[PDB]
Protein backbone atom coordinates (compact mmCIF):
# COMPACT_ATOMS: atom_id res chain seq x y z
CA UNK A 1 0.00 0.00 0.00
CA UNK A 2 2.98 2.26 0.58
CA UNK A 3 6.32 2.82 -1.53
CA UNK A 4 8.50 1.49 0.42
CA UNK A 5 6.31 -1.70 1.16
CA UNK A 6 6.57 -2.54 -2.53
CA UNK A 7 9.92 -2.11 -2.85
CA UNK A 8 10.80 -4.46 -0.06
CA UNK A 9 8.40 -7.13 -1.51
CA UNK A 10 9.82 -6.79 -4.94
CA UNK A 11 13.40 -7.08 -3.22
CA UNK A 12 12.06 -10.10 -1.47
CA UNK A 13 10.43 -11.77 -4.47
CA UNK A 14 14.09 -10.77 -6.23
CA UNK A 15 15.62 -12.85 -2.97
CA UNK A 16 13.50 -15.51 -3.21
CA UNK A 17 14.26 -16.18 -6.53
CA UNK A 18 17.53 -16.27 -5.93
CA UNK A 19 17.57 -18.92 -2.99
CA UNK A 20 15.67 -20.93 -5.57
CA UNK A 21 17.92 -20.90 -8.16
CA UNK A 22 20.88 -22.08 -5.76
CA UNK A 23 18.34 -24.84 -4.42
CA UNK A 24 18.00 -25.89 -7.86
CA UNK A 25 21.76 -26.04 -8.97
CA UNK A 26 22.71 -27.82 -5.22
CA UNK A 27 19.84 -30.81 -5.73
CA UNK A 28 21.34 -31.81 -9.26
CA UNK A 29 25.15 -31.50 -8.06
CA UNK A 30 26.11 -34.97 -9.90
CA UNK A 31 24.03 -35.16 -12.83
CA UNK A 32 26.41 -36.00 -15.70
CA UNK A 33 26.61 -32.90 -18.09
CA UNK A 34 24.58 -30.62 -16.20
CA UNK A 35 25.10 -26.84 -16.55
CA UNK A 36 24.38 -24.21 -14.25
CA UNK A 37 22.17 -21.53 -14.10
CA UNK A 38 22.92 -17.89 -12.77
CA UNK A 39 20.30 -15.38 -11.72
CA UNK A 40 21.12 -11.96 -13.33
CA UNK A 41 18.75 -8.55 -12.27
CA UNK A 42 18.44 -5.16 -12.64
CA UNK A 43 16.64 -2.19 -10.99
CA UNK A 44 13.40 -1.10 -11.99
CA UNK A 45 12.05 2.85 -13.38
CA UNK A 46 12.53 5.89 -11.39
CA UNK A 47 9.93 8.51 -10.25
CA UNK A 48 11.75 12.19 -10.87
CA UNK A 49 10.38 14.53 -8.41
CA UNK A 50 12.95 17.08 -10.00
CA UNK A 51 14.43 17.04 -12.88
CA UNK A 52 18.23 16.04 -12.54
CA UNK A 53 20.29 18.96 -14.69
CA UNK A 54 17.20 20.87 -14.59
CA UNK A 55 17.40 25.01 -15.38
CA UNK A 56 16.77 26.54 -11.57
CA UNK A 57 17.48 30.06 -12.50
CA UNK A 58 18.54 31.93 -15.84
CA UNK A 59 22.08 30.76 -15.04
CA UNK A 60 21.93 27.92 -12.29
CA UNK A 61 21.30 24.36 -13.03
CA UNK A 62 20.87 21.54 -10.70
CA UNK A 63 23.92 19.25 -9.56
CA UNK A 64 21.43 16.52 -8.96
CA UNK A 65 18.32 16.06 -9.44
CA UNK A 66 15.45 13.87 -6.99
CA UNK A 67 14.81 10.21 -8.23
CA UNK A 68 13.31 7.44 -6.25
CA UNK A 69 13.65 3.94 -7.52
CA UNK A 70 10.84 1.58 -7.96
CA UNK A 71 12.89 -1.82 -7.06
CA UNK A 72 14.69 -4.41 -8.58
CA UNK A 73 13.31 -6.77 -11.27
CA UNK A 74 15.32 -9.94 -12.62
CA UNK A 75 15.68 -10.14 -15.57
CA UNK A 76 17.16 -13.91 -16.27
CA UNK A 77 18.31 -16.22 -15.28
CA UNK A 78 20.99 -17.95 -17.72
CA UNK A 79 23.03 -21.10 -18.14
CA UNK A 80 26.37 -21.15 -18.10
CA UNK A 81 28.03 -23.04 -20.61
CA UNK A 82 31.16 -24.35 -19.21
CA UNK A 83 33.45 -27.34 -19.88
CA UNK A 84 32.52 -30.03 -17.02
CA UNK A 85 35.11 -32.22 -15.79
CA UNK A 86 35.72 -36.01 -17.39
CA UNK A 87 35.28 -39.12 -15.15
CA UNK A 88 36.76 -42.74 -16.27
CA UNK A 89 33.06 -44.67 -16.52
CA UNK A 90 35.13 -47.54 -18.37
CA UNK A 91 31.77 -48.22 -20.51
CA UNK A 92 32.22 -49.08 -24.15
CA UNK A 93 29.19 -47.13 -25.22
CA UNK A 94 29.85 -44.16 -23.13
CA UNK A 95 31.03 -40.73 -24.98
CA UNK A 96 31.86 -37.54 -23.50
CA UNK A 97 32.24 -34.25 -25.93
CA UNK A 98 35.24 -31.84 -25.17
CA UNK A 99 34.92 -28.33 -26.36
CA UNK A 100 31.68 -27.02 -27.51
CA UNK A 101 28.92 -29.03 -29.74
CA UNK A 102 25.81 -30.81 -29.19
CA UNK A 103 25.08 -34.56 -29.79
CA UNK A 104 21.06 -34.33 -32.06
CA UNK A 105 18.13 -36.23 -31.17
CA UNK A 106 14.91 -36.81 -32.58
CA UNK A 107 11.87 -36.05 -30.25
CA UNK A 108 8.94 -38.47 -30.93
CA UNK A 109 6.59 -35.76 -32.24
CA UNK A 110 9.50 -35.31 -34.99
CA UNK A 111 10.84 -32.52 -33.94
CA UNK A 112 15.33 -32.10 -33.26
CA UNK A 113 16.66 -31.42 -29.63
CA UNK A 114 19.62 -31.03 -28.90
CA UNK A 115 21.72 -32.69 -25.52
CA UNK A 116 25.37 -32.82 -23.80
CA UNK A 117 24.57 -36.30 -22.23
CA UNK A 118 26.98 -39.26 -22.98
CA UNK A 119 25.05 -42.26 -21.89
CA UNK A 120 24.43 -43.60 -24.82
CA UNK A 121 22.31 -47.47 -24.62
CA UNK A 122 21.03 -49.31 -27.50
CA UNK A 123 16.97 -50.30 -27.99
CA UNK A 124 15.35 -53.27 -28.30
CA UNK A 125 16.03 -52.87 -32.55
CA UNK A 126 19.81 -52.30 -32.56
CA UNK A 127 19.61 -48.69 -32.54
CA UNK A 128 21.41 -46.49 -30.75
CA UNK A 129 19.38 -44.26 -28.37
CA UNK A 130 20.20 -42.35 -25.11
CA UNK A 131 18.52 -42.93 -21.89
CA UNK A 132 14.71 -41.81 -22.08
CA UNK A 133 13.87 -43.59 -25.24
CA UNK A 134 14.93 -40.93 -27.43
CA UNK A 135 17.39 -41.66 -30.57
CA UNK A 136 19.81 -39.31 -32.45
CA UNK A 137 19.30 -38.13 -35.73
CA UNK A 138 21.83 -39.49 -37.93
CA UNK A 139 20.22 -43.15 -37.09
CA UNK A 140 23.19 -45.12 -36.27
CA UNK A 141 21.95 -48.68 -35.46
CA UNK A 142 23.97 -51.50 -33.94
CA UNK A 143 23.90 -54.80 -35.75
CA UNK A 144 23.85 -57.69 -33.54
CA UNK A 145 26.34 -60.66 -32.62
CA UNK A 146 28.38 -57.07 -32.14
CA UNK A 147 32.05 -57.79 -30.22
CA UNK A 148 33.19 -54.39 -29.27
CA UNK A 149 32.06 -50.87 -30.69
CA UNK A 150 35.02 -48.32 -31.12
CA UNK A 151 34.07 -44.51 -31.19
CA UNK A 152 37.33 -42.55 -33.10
CA UNK A 153 38.55 -38.99 -31.90
CA UNK A 154 36.22 -38.14 -34.71
CA UNK A 155 32.86 -38.72 -35.38
CA UNK A 156 33.72 -41.95 -37.05
CA UNK A 157 32.55 -44.94 -35.16
CA UNK A 158 32.76 -48.32 -35.83
CA UNK A 159 32.20 -52.41 -34.71
CA UNK A 160 33.74 -55.34 -35.25
CA UNK A 161 31.62 -58.56 -35.05
CA UNK A 162 32.75 -62.43 -34.88
CA UNK A 163 34.75 -62.65 -38.17
CA UNK A 164 36.48 -60.79 -40.77
CA UNK A 165 39.38 -59.72 -39.22
CA UNK A 166 38.76 -55.80 -39.89
CA UNK A 167 36.42 -53.50 -38.57
CA UNK A 168 33.49 -52.55 -40.23
CA UNK A 169 32.30 -48.46 -40.41
CA UNK A 170 28.60 -48.14 -39.26
CA UNK A 171 27.90 -44.07 -39.62
CA UNK A 172 29.19 -40.72 -38.33
CA UNK A 173 28.38 -39.16 -35.25
CA UNK A 174 28.08 -35.17 -36.55
CA UNK A 175 27.61 -33.06 -33.61
CA UNK A 176 25.57 -29.68 -34.12
CA UNK A 177 26.72 -26.26 -32.90
CA UNK A 178 25.10 -23.01 -32.26
CA UNK A 179 26.02 -18.97 -32.07
CA UNK A 180 24.63 -18.23 -28.59
CA UNK A 181 24.33 -21.32 -26.70
CA UNK A 182 23.19 -19.40 -23.49
CA UNK A 183 20.13 -18.82 -25.51
CA UNK A 184 19.08 -22.16 -25.80
CA UNK A 185 15.49 -22.73 -23.71
CA UNK A 186 16.10 -25.98 -21.23
CA UNK A 187 13.50 -28.72 -21.31
CA UNK A 188 12.95 -31.76 -19.01
CA UNK A 189 15.07 -35.26 -19.21
CA UNK A 190 18.03 -32.96 -19.75
CA UNK A 191 17.45 -31.66 -23.49
CA UNK A 192 18.11 -28.61 -25.34
CA UNK A 193 15.76 -27.55 -28.29
CA UNK A 194 16.42 -24.40 -30.46
CA UNK A 195 14.86 -20.86 -30.12
CA UNK A 196 15.05 -17.27 -31.66
CA UNK A 197 17.89 -16.39 -29.40
CA UNK A 198 20.90 -18.84 -30.33
CA UNK A 199 21.15 -19.01 -33.92
CA UNK A 200 20.27 -22.08 -36.27
CA UNK A 201 22.45 -24.90 -35.57
CA UNK A 202 25.24 -25.48 -37.90
CA UNK A 203 26.53 -29.32 -38.11
CA UNK A 204 30.16 -30.87 -38.36
CA UNK A 205 32.41 -33.35 -38.13
CA UNK A 206 34.20 -32.90 -34.29
CA UNK A 207 37.47 -31.49 -34.68
CA UNK A 208 36.48 -28.42 -37.25
CA UNK A 209 35.06 -25.20 -37.24
CA UNK A 210 35.42 -25.04 -33.82
CA UNK A 211 33.57 -28.11 -32.31
CA UNK A 212 35.09 -30.39 -29.77
CA UNK A 213 36.21 -34.32 -29.68
CA UNK A 214 34.88 -37.35 -28.70
CA UNK A 215 36.48 -39.32 -25.39
CA UNK A 216 34.81 -42.78 -25.69
CA UNK A 217 34.36 -44.59 -22.10
CA UNK A 218 34.31 -41.38 -20.37
CA UNK A 219 31.45 -39.18 -18.86
CA UNK A 220 30.76 -35.33 -18.28
CA UNK A 221 30.11 -34.77 -14.81
CA UNK A 222 27.66 -30.99 -13.88
CA UNK A 223 29.80 -28.00 -13.69
CA UNK A 224 28.67 -27.43 -9.88
CA UNK A 225 30.99 -26.35 -7.26
CA UNK A 226 29.85 -26.78 -3.65
CA UNK A 227 32.67 -24.74 -2.44
CA UNK A 228 30.53 -21.50 -3.41
CA UNK A 229 27.02 -22.48 -2.99
CA UNK A 230 27.54 -22.37 0.13
CA UNK A 231 28.69 -18.92 0.99
CA UNK A 232 25.88 -17.82 -1.55
CA UNK A 233 23.75 -19.31 0.71
CA UNK A 234 24.55 -17.09 3.84
CA UNK A 235 24.85 -14.25 1.70
CA UNK A 236 21.33 -14.56 0.25
CA UNK A 237 19.98 -15.50 3.28
CA UNK A 238 21.37 -12.44 5.37
CA UNK A 239 19.94 -10.29 2.62
CA UNK A 240 16.48 -11.71 2.78
CA UNK A 241 16.46 -11.22 6.38
CA UNK A 242 17.52 -7.88 5.76
CA UNK A 243 14.52 -7.07 3.34
CA UNK A 244 11.89 -8.85 6.06
CA UNK A 245 13.44 -6.44 9.01
CA UNK A 246 12.58 -3.48 6.48
CA UNK A 247 9.49 -4.88 5.71
CA UNK A 248 8.78 -5.10 9.72
CA UNK A 249 10.18 -1.66 10.23
CA UNK A 250 7.43 -0.21 7.60
CA UNK A 251 4.69 -1.95 8.84
CA UNK A 252 5.79 -0.28 12.69
CA UNK A 253 5.83 2.98 11.23
CA UNK A 254 2.62 2.81 9.43
CA UNK A 255 0.98 1.58 12.90
CA UNK A 256 2.23 4.27 15.07
CA UNK A 257 1.30 6.61 12.29
CA UNK A 258 -2.14 5.38 11.91
CA UNK A 259 -2.09 5.10 16.34
CA UNK A 260 -3.24 8.23 16.32
CA UNK B 1 33.18 -8.16 3.99
CA UNK B 2 32.63 -11.18 1.90
CA UNK B 3 33.76 -9.56 -0.93
CA UNK B 4 37.35 -9.55 0.53
CA UNK B 5 36.66 -13.20 1.89
CA UNK B 6 35.22 -14.64 -0.81
CA UNK B 7 37.97 -14.01 -3.53
CA UNK B 8 40.79 -14.75 -0.95
CA UNK B 9 38.64 -18.56 -0.20
CA UNK B 10 38.94 -19.08 -4.23
CA UNK B 11 42.63 -17.94 -3.96
CA UNK B 12 43.00 -20.78 -1.42
CA UNK B 13 40.87 -23.38 -3.54
CA UNK B 14 42.86 -23.03 -6.35
CA UNK B 15 46.57 -22.98 -4.77
CA UNK B 16 44.98 -26.67 -3.39
CA UNK B 17 43.30 -27.58 -6.53
CA UNK B 18 47.08 -26.84 -8.30
CA UNK B 19 48.90 -29.48 -5.80
CA UNK B 20 46.24 -32.20 -6.01
CA UNK B 21 47.30 -32.11 -9.82
CA UNK B 22 50.83 -31.89 -9.22
CA UNK B 23 50.65 -34.82 -6.97
CA UNK B 24 48.21 -36.85 -9.38
CA UNK B 25 50.52 -36.31 -12.48
CA UNK B 26 53.14 -37.88 -10.67
CA UNK B 27 54.78 -40.90 -12.79
CA UNK B 28 53.71 -39.26 -15.67
CA UNK B 29 56.53 -39.23 -18.12
CA UNK B 30 56.73 -36.01 -20.35
CA UNK B 31 55.06 -33.53 -17.49
CA UNK B 32 56.49 -30.62 -16.15
CA UNK B 33 55.05 -29.05 -12.50
CA UNK B 34 52.97 -26.11 -11.87
CA UNK B 35 52.50 -23.87 -9.84
CA UNK B 36 50.25 -20.76 -9.15
CA UNK B 37 51.20 -17.46 -8.31
CA UNK B 38 49.08 -14.20 -7.11
CA UNK B 39 48.77 -10.70 -6.78
CA UNK B 40 46.79 -8.15 -4.50
CA UNK B 41 44.60 -5.80 -6.05
CA UNK B 42 43.62 -2.47 -4.57
CA UNK B 43 40.87 0.37 -6.37
CA UNK B 44 42.82 3.38 -4.96
CA UNK B 45 43.94 3.92 -1.76
CA UNK B 46 43.12 2.20 1.96
CA UNK B 47 40.55 0.24 0.20
CA UNK B 48 41.14 -3.64 -0.82
CA UNK B 49 39.42 -5.87 -3.36
CA UNK B 50 40.84 -9.15 -2.44
CA UNK C 1 45.45 -37.92 -15.12
CA UNK C 2 44.38 -40.15 -17.30
CA UNK C 3 45.57 -43.86 -18.27
CA UNK C 4 46.74 -44.47 -22.12
CA UNK C 5 46.49 -47.90 -21.80
CA UNK C 6 48.66 -50.99 -21.14
CA UNK C 7 52.07 -51.11 -23.44
CA UNK C 8 53.33 -54.81 -24.17
CA UNK C 9 57.15 -55.40 -24.03
CA UNK C 10 58.21 -58.04 -26.74
CA UNK C 11 61.83 -58.82 -25.76
CA UNK C 12 63.09 -62.04 -26.14
CA UNK C 13 63.26 -64.41 -23.22
CA UNK C 14 65.61 -67.35 -22.41
CA UNK C 15 65.46 -70.49 -24.59
CA UNK C 16 65.34 -73.06 -21.62
CA UNK C 17 66.62 -76.58 -22.65
CA UNK C 18 63.75 -78.73 -21.42
CA UNK C 19 64.08 -81.78 -23.34
CA UNK C 20 61.53 -83.95 -25.64
CA UNK C 21 60.82 -82.48 -29.49
CA UNK C 22 57.38 -80.95 -29.40
CA UNK C 23 58.64 -77.62 -28.24
CA UNK C 24 59.90 -73.97 -30.40
CA UNK C 25 61.68 -71.17 -29.57
CA UNK C 26 62.02 -68.35 -31.64
CA UNK C 27 65.21 -65.82 -31.23
CA UNK C 28 64.29 -62.94 -33.17
CA UNK C 29 60.54 -61.64 -34.18
CA UNK C 30 57.84 -63.69 -35.04
CA UNK C 31 54.39 -65.23 -33.97
CA UNK C 32 52.57 -68.44 -34.87
CA UNK C 33 49.76 -68.32 -36.22
CA UNK C 34 46.69 -70.58 -34.24
CA UNK C 35 43.30 -71.61 -35.21
CA UNK C 36 39.98 -72.49 -33.02
CA UNK C 37 37.51 -74.81 -33.43
CA UNK C 38 35.30 -72.03 -34.27
CA UNK C 39 37.80 -70.80 -37.46
CA UNK C 40 39.25 -67.52 -36.05
CA UNK C 41 42.47 -67.19 -35.94
CA UNK C 42 45.02 -66.04 -33.11
CA UNK C 43 48.46 -65.49 -32.82
CA UNK C 44 50.82 -66.57 -29.97
CA UNK C 45 54.50 -67.91 -29.10
CA UNK C 46 53.87 -70.52 -26.57
CA UNK C 47 56.23 -73.75 -27.58
CA UNK C 48 54.39 -76.06 -25.53
CA UNK C 49 52.61 -78.59 -28.10
CA UNK C 50 51.04 -81.84 -28.24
Amino acid sequence: MISSLWIAKTGLDAQQTNMDVIANNLANVSTNGFKRQRAVFEDLLYQTIRQPGAQSSEQTTLPSGLQIGTGVRPVATERLHSQGNLSQTNNSKDVAIKGQGFFQVMLPDGTSAYTRDGSFQVDQNGQLVTAGGFQVQPAITIPANALSITIGRDGVVSVTQQGQAAPVQVGQLNLTTFMNDTGLESIGENLYIETQSSGAPNESTPGLNGAGLLYQGYVETSNVNVAEELVNMIQVQRAYEINSKAVSTTDQMLQKLTQL
Amino acid sequence: SFSQAVSGLNAAATNLDVIGNNIANSATYGFKSGTASFADMFAGSKVGLG
Amino acid sequence: VKVAGITQDFTDGTTTNTGRGLDVAISQNGFFRLVDSNGSVFYSRNGQFK
